[PDB]
């Protein structure tokens, strides 16, 4: 029974960190959506070509 | 009287034997009693420690 309790704790921690990860990356996308910028964007292009 | 001793001895051994054979049956049953008691008190415990 104690093993089962500990297993439920692990399971719930994991299924929680999943929710936060989902919302986290969706929010980071919504952040890029309005920090995107022709100058910074062209800088991305420059860096990727320079690394190419 | 030789065979008085012989016969009474044989049947007296058999009675000791049967008395053992029935001393065993009570033993098997008592095991079942106490072991099912332990099973009950195990399930009834688990199913509320876990609910807690």
């Amino acid at each position: 029974a104690q093993a089962e309790i500990e297993a439920e704790r692990k399971r719930a921690r994991e299924e929680l960190r999943k929710q936060v990860a989902i919302l986290a990356v969706a929010g980071a996308e919504k952040i890029i959506e309005r920090s995107v910028d022709e100058a910074a964007n062209s800088d991305i292009v420059d860096k990727l070509v320079a690394e190419l | 009287d030789l065979d008085l001793a012989k016969a009474s001895a044989t049947d007296q051994l058999k009675k000791a034997k049967a008395e053992a054979q029935v001393i065993i049956e009570q033993a098997n049953k008592r095991r079942s009693q106490i072991l099912d008691e332990a099973k009950a008190e195990a399930e009834q415990e688990r199913t509320k420690i876990v609910a807690q």
